[PDB]
Formats: structure tokens, sequence, C-alpha cells
RNA sequence: CGGGAAACCAAAGUCUUUGGGUUCCGGGGGGAGUAUGGUUGCAAAGCUGAAACUUAAAGGAAUUGACGGAAGAGCGAUUUUUGUACACACCGCCCGU
RNA sequence: ACCCACUCCCGACCCGGGGAGGUAGUGACGAAAAAUAACAAUACAGGACUCUUUCGAGGCCCUGUAAUUGGAAUGAGUCCACUUUAAAUCCUUUAACGAGGAUCCAUUGGAGGGCAAGUCUGGUGCCAGCAGCCGCGGUAAUUCCAGCUCCAAUAGCGUAUAUUAAAGUUGCUGCAGUUAAAAAGCUCGUAGUUGGAUCU
């Protein structure tokens, strides 16, 4: 068929600049944060387990 | 039933050797017709010259126009239809260009909606399609 | 506030597009994992 | 198509080939 | 022909199932408790324990009076007692199957520096070791995975050249003193 | 009695508690029992017998419905007769020019 | 590219020669070790602890989170010297300089299921595209193009192809042949395979 529509959507998306964030830790420090966040620091729950990235 | 004699080793070995030929994959790997018919000749990748750009209609129940290229291999001269996978990457390929082509992932079998297409484009004009897509490298020109 | 009920979502969307998701939620409600 | 008539059609086509594809030719 | 050697081997095995929740939780607990850098450090000790268990299981199928069993199980038990994972009262070949990975994890230099009070954290212990502050009876060791033998346990100290072990002050102290 | 997906089978039993003897023979659905070679026959045809290519299912047993120019027990779905290749349910499905 | 210093070989030879060989250069084939931060005070939040029945109470302890504060420790680098070597290089050893955004910035793939992780927001509208497979996309897309956030391994991670396990889907261990693929139309019969008890 017609090949004139190649790249249609990617060239239609409005450009959005990435924001500036503080650099992430690496190596042992990242694993220390994950360990402290998943097991050391826990809040009481009523059985409705939520995922790390739950929203609404 | 199978023979369980103490001196039946020849019978068992001969029967297994003869019945291995009814396995599709064993016969495909050991017969030699598939290797002869394979355009790559057993290689993982190949280089070709882009003959032209084509659009292949996606099989039902999907509706789309998959952008592909007809190319001709340099080592044997065979003609091949390769898929250019990304949003708008067909504008990175020009005619008479040299492209690197690899398999589609299913060992000579068609993948997804695209009928009869088993190859995909990797690099065009000696630069990878990923780098062009992400804007890390430009066309040599 | 009670916003999402896993039982109702599973019983409603078990045959819809979002079945594989809601099932995955319901198990999280049941086994705690 | 019924397998019997498919077999008969194949046989008739083979006979037609044999007449056309003569051994003398 | 060259005068080189090509003998080498891998020290770990990756798990068959990439995404298993229970395995991920257990390995992350181990990493957090012992201050490890990544998952590969857990897999290395798991591989070592697996090899020891395989040797012990192969020696348990022989007759009790077999000379090779008597010679090699004795050596294996002696090495395990030497490194400190086993006890003197438990020097039978069956008790090897009752060993766990935490027993081997407790014998690293990183955890022993923390347990002896030289560091105030396991991560602080790793940092101290990697920065050449710790010596083992004469020698400055900066390898956290150093496995401490029993007879060396008493001989872990600060190095003589360390600012902590009676040495000259470091770069920052000298610069700050020069400031004022 | 025990088997088996079940229909059913005293054999289709004595099978992860897996070995009495031995012959033939199968390896997802098509292409195809087709092409070619060999061989047999007066002929029709018989025996042996591919590949390139194509496809995500085809198929077995049973259940509830819908149709018809028919009359406590089961692994489990499940718990007027009957047949079904239908389940968007005969306004169905489907074959060849 | 450098050398016969090592290993050895040849010659009339203790002395000569050797792209054999050794040493450097290129080198993410691959294998081993291992940085990218640690601590303290504050400011908040949880637990134990006590007294107060409850409102409550605390440096009274333990643990978490801050481009909030502070001063300590370091090697990556630059670089004298020694050592290394045939002469060097590298490693090791050591002077001096060398970290707060410690900007001395970690990447590669994913976020429907298989399979760890968002039916959050903005575009597009069976188009562009994704998708190994099932599938998504036809105006409220958990799947495309993006922002944010979140997962996995980590100085490594994707892709194509050959091969092994998974495959008790080649079955000797150990598969099937009524209806799912399948026992020759039937009988005879050579080779092959197998073959009843009994001797202290
Ligand atoms: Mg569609
Ligand atoms: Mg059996
Ligand atoms: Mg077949
Ligand atoms: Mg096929
Ligand atoms: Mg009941
Ligand atoms: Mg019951
Ligand atoms: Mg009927
Ligand atoms: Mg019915
Ligand atoms: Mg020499
Ligand atoms: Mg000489
Ligand atoms: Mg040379
Ligand atoms: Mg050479
Ligand atoms: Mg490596
Ligand atoms: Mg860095
Ligand atoms: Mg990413
Ligand atoms: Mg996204
Ligand atoms: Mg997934
Ligand atoms: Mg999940
Ligand atoms: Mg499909
Ligand atoms: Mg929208
Ligand atoms: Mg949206
Ligand atoms: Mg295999
Ligand atoms: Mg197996
Ligand atoms: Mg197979
Ligand atoms: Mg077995
Ligand atoms: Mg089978
Ligand atoms: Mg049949
Ligand atoms: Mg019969
Ligand atoms: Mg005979
Ligand atoms: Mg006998």
């Amino acid at each position: 068929g017609s090949l004139a529509r190649a790249g249609k959507v990617r060239g239609q998306t409005p450009k959005v600049a990435k924001q500036e964030k503080k650099k992430k830790k690496t190596g042992r420090a990242k694993r220390r944060m994950q360990y402290n966040r998943r097991f050391v620091n826990v809040v009481p729950t009523f059985g409705k387990k939520k995922g790390p990235n739950a929203n609404s | 039933g199978k023979c369980r004699g103490l001196r039946t080793a020849r019978k068992l070995r001969s029967h297994r050797r003869d019945q291995k030929w009814h396995d599709k994959q064993y016969k495909k790997a050991h017969l030699g017709t598939a290797l002869k018919a394979n355009p790559f000749g057993g290689a993982s990748h190949a280089k070709g010259i882009v003959l032209e750009k084509v659009g292949v209609e996606a099989k039902q129940p999907n509706s789309a126009i998959r952008k592909c290229v007809r190319v001709q291999l340099i080592k044997n001269g065979k003609k091949i239809t390769a898929f250019v996978p990304n949003d708008g990457c067909l504008n990175f390929i020009e005619e008479n260009d040299e492209v690197l082509v690899a398999g589609f992932g299913r060992k000579g079998h068609a993948v997804g909606d695209i009928p009869g297409v088993r190859f995909k484009v990797v690099k065009v004009a000696n630069v990878s399609l990923l780098a062009l897509y992400k804007g890390k490298k430009e066309r040599p020109r | 506030e009670l916003g999402t009920d896993p039982y109702e979502d599973f019983q409603e969307n078990w045959n819809t597009k979002h079945s594989s998701g809601v099932t995955r939620e319901l198990m999280r409600e049941l086994n705690g994992g | 198509m019924r397998a019997k008539w498919r077999k008969k059609r194949m046989r008739r086509l083979k006979r037609k080939r044999r007449k056309m594809r003569q051994r003398s030719k | 022909p060259v005068a080189r050697s090509w003998v080498c081997r891998k020290t770990y095995v990756t798990p068959r199932r990439p995404f298993e929740k229970s395995r991920l939780d257990q390995e992350l607990k181990l990493i957090g408790e012992y201050g490890l850098r990544n998952k590969r450090e857990v897999w290395r000790v798991k591989f070592t324990l697996a090899k020891i268990r395989k040797a012990a299981r192969e020696l348990l199928t022989l007759d009790e009076k077999d000379p090779r069993r008597l010679f090699e199980g004795n050596a294996l038990l002696r090495r395990l007692v030497r490194i400190g994972v086993l006890d003197e009262g438990k020097m039978k070949l069956d008790y090897i199957l009752g060993l766990k990975i935490e027993d081997f994890l407790e014998r690293r230099l990183q955890t022993q520096v923390f347990k002896l009070g030289l560091a105030k954290s396991i991560h602080h212990a790793r940092v101290l070791i990697r920065q050449r502050h710790i010596r083992v009876r004469k020698q400055v060791v900066n390898i956290p995975s150093f496995i401490v033998r029993l007879d060396s346990q008493k001989h872990i100290d600060f190095s003589l050249r360390s600012p902590y072990g009676g040495g000259r002050p470091g770069r920052v102290k000298r610069k700050n003193a020069k400031k004022g």
C-alpha cells in the first residue's frame, strides 16, 4: 500500500523535556536503600497489599 | 513389544537410527535440503543492497501496512524481503543502500501478522538503526 | 475511603480485556503477596 | 470434497499426464 | 606454542527462574544483612556450599571403611573446622549437610570487622576495609570477601600507617590545619 | 479385581511398586501417498516413496444449550428421548467450479 | 615494533646464530577480584519502654527519610624517586597536589499474562505502530508515541544463529498403536532373537 504515512505518530507527539533529578545511587548503596525500604521500614497494613507503583 | 534379549543391541540401535528420521527437526538438520534452501547459508547475518521499498498488508484480524524492503544479498545474489522495525525508520533507508540483515527470531518461520517475512534490518549504511532512531549517530552522507 | 474492590473487579472483568490484570490484583488481596 | 472423488480426480489427472508425458517423448 | 596457562573457571551459577518472588526476597535479605554489592556475591557462596555438599554426598555412598572416604572426609571436615563454619564436636560427615549459607557469610572479613567493634556499621566495615585501614596479623588486607580462619580471629587490627591505628593524619586534616 | 481422557474393557488388568519371548509399526495439521527414480503388469494400476513451501492449531471422549423436512454420583464441566462437524447457536456451518 | 636477558636448539663452539621463543602494542572472545560513598548533629516518622486508665508524657532508648548542616576517610587522576627489565612498560612502594550537586552524574531492557514491576497524565485513533505466543490499537489504549513513577541484572545488558537441558515430544533406563498418528488381508518359512525340569 501507500508508504507516505511512515513516521506519522512519532512526528505528531508534542515534545516534552525531561526534568532535572538528583542522581541515583549505585552499587551497594542502591541495594541498601532497597533493603531498608522493603523490609526494615514497613507500615501496618490491613491485608490489601499494594504494589510499589500503585496509583489510584 | 520391544525386544529385551541380551544379544539384541544391533536390532535396538538399528531401529532407533531408522526411526530418528521421522522427527521433523532431526531430518531438517541432517538432510541438507533446508541448508541448501536457506538464503543465508547458515549464517546469523548477511549484507545486501536495497532493491526497493514495499508495504506488506498485515494478516487479519489486524489491519496495518508493515514497511519492508526488497534487498539482494551480496554473497549469493538471492532476493529477500526484510522488515524495518520501528516508528518511522523507513525514512532512514534509501534505495541502492547497503544493509545488514538478521533473522526474525523463529528460525526461518514467519513472525506475527507479516506474511512470509523472516528477516529484519539491523544496520543501514554501516550505522545501526537503533542509533539513528535514538539520534545518537547521523547518516554518513 | 474504599476505592477499589478486588472481588467486584474480578467478577465483572473476568471475561473482558482487563481480566489478566484484575486476577493479579485479586491474588494480591488473598495471599498477601 | 469427498476423499473417494478426490482420489479419482488425482488418478485421472495422473493418467492424463501419462498420456501427455509419453515415454517416447 | 606459548608458556602460558589457560586454566580458569566460573565462581557462580545463575538461577533457573529469573523472576521468583521468594528467591528475590531471600537474596535481598541476605544482601541487606551482610552489606553485599550485588546478587552475584550471594550466588558465589551458594555455589561454594553446593560444591561442598556434592563432595560430602559423594563420600556418603562409600563404605565406612573405604580408605578414600576416610582420607578425604577427614580433610574436608578439617578444612571446615579450620575456617570456622563447623565445630569440633560436630566433625561427622553427616553434619556437613546441615550447614547453611549464613555460616559461610559470617566468616568474611567485612562482617568480622563489624562484629569486633572496629566499625559502627557493616557498610562502614566495607568502606574501612576497601580504604586500607585494616590489617590481618601483619598484612594490610583490602578484600572484603577475605575468609577469616579461626587462628587469625584474634589478629585483626588497624594498620600502623592508618590515621586510626596511630599513623599520620590524612589529607583532609592536613588541609584544614593549613587553613587555620 | 484392577485399568483408562473418557466412551468402555475380565482384558484394553497384573505400568513411576515401570524388564516373560518376539514381529510389524506412529512422532502437530496440510503439501501428499503427490513429483521423481526403481520394480511388477497387456492395460487399469500395485509396491517402495520425498522436498521446497504453508499453518497455531487440526483432532479424541464427554457436558450444558440451540437447532432437526426424528420419535449422594463423577478428575471435571455437570448431574421427555434422540442426532449434530451448530455455540455470533440453521438467518448456522460448509464443498467445488 | 624490541631482544637473544629467560626456555631450549644448531655449529669446528664456554665466545657465533635463532620472527623457535621471550617482551611490549591492538584486544568488552572469555575468566578472577572489586569503586561510584561512610559517619554525626538537627528536622520529621515509626516501634519498643515505662509513669499516666483515657487526652497524654518525655535524650528514654532502637530504626528509617532529607540537593538541612558539619568535618573526617579515601583512591580514580596529575606526578619526583626507587623498584621492576636485555632496555623499558605495567603492578607493588613511596613524596607533593587531588571530593559536596563529592557535575570525579552507570547503563541495558521492561511495567496485560507467561514473568518482577502504574486500567497515572498528554497525544494518535484498525493509522502510525507494538507484539517470540496469547493478544493491543476503529475518541475514556493497564500493551503504540512521550513525561513522571516503578521493576530486573549491573560495568554490564539486549538481538540473530548453531547446540544442550527442558523432551518420558526418539523412550536401553523410559513412550505409544479400539475411538486422538498408528497391527502387514491371511498363512507358511530361512537368517536373527529367545528357549522347560534334572547331576553334592
Ligand atoms: Mg486487531
Ligand atoms: Mg513400561
Ligand atoms: Mg506428521
Ligand atoms: Mg511443518
Ligand atoms: Mg454437592
Ligand atoms: Mg466428590
Ligand atoms: Mg446421524
Ligand atoms: Mg451436544
Ligand atoms: Mg637466548
Ligand atoms: Mg649468544
Ligand atoms: Mg616474535
Ligand atoms: Mg611465534
Ligand atoms: Mg568477567
Ligand atoms: Mg561514575
Ligand atoms: Mg529505562
Ligand atoms: Mg509507557
Ligand atoms: Mg510480561
Ligand atoms: Mg506480576
Ligand atoms: Mg491469533
Ligand atoms: Mg485519549
Ligand atoms: Mg491515555
Ligand atoms: Mg534436545
Ligand atoms: Mg529427563
Ligand atoms: Mg519437536
Ligand atoms: Mg525412571
Ligand atoms: Mg507420545
Ligand atoms: Mg485412527
Ligand atoms: Mg487384522
Ligand atoms: Mg529360525
Ligand atoms: Mg534352563
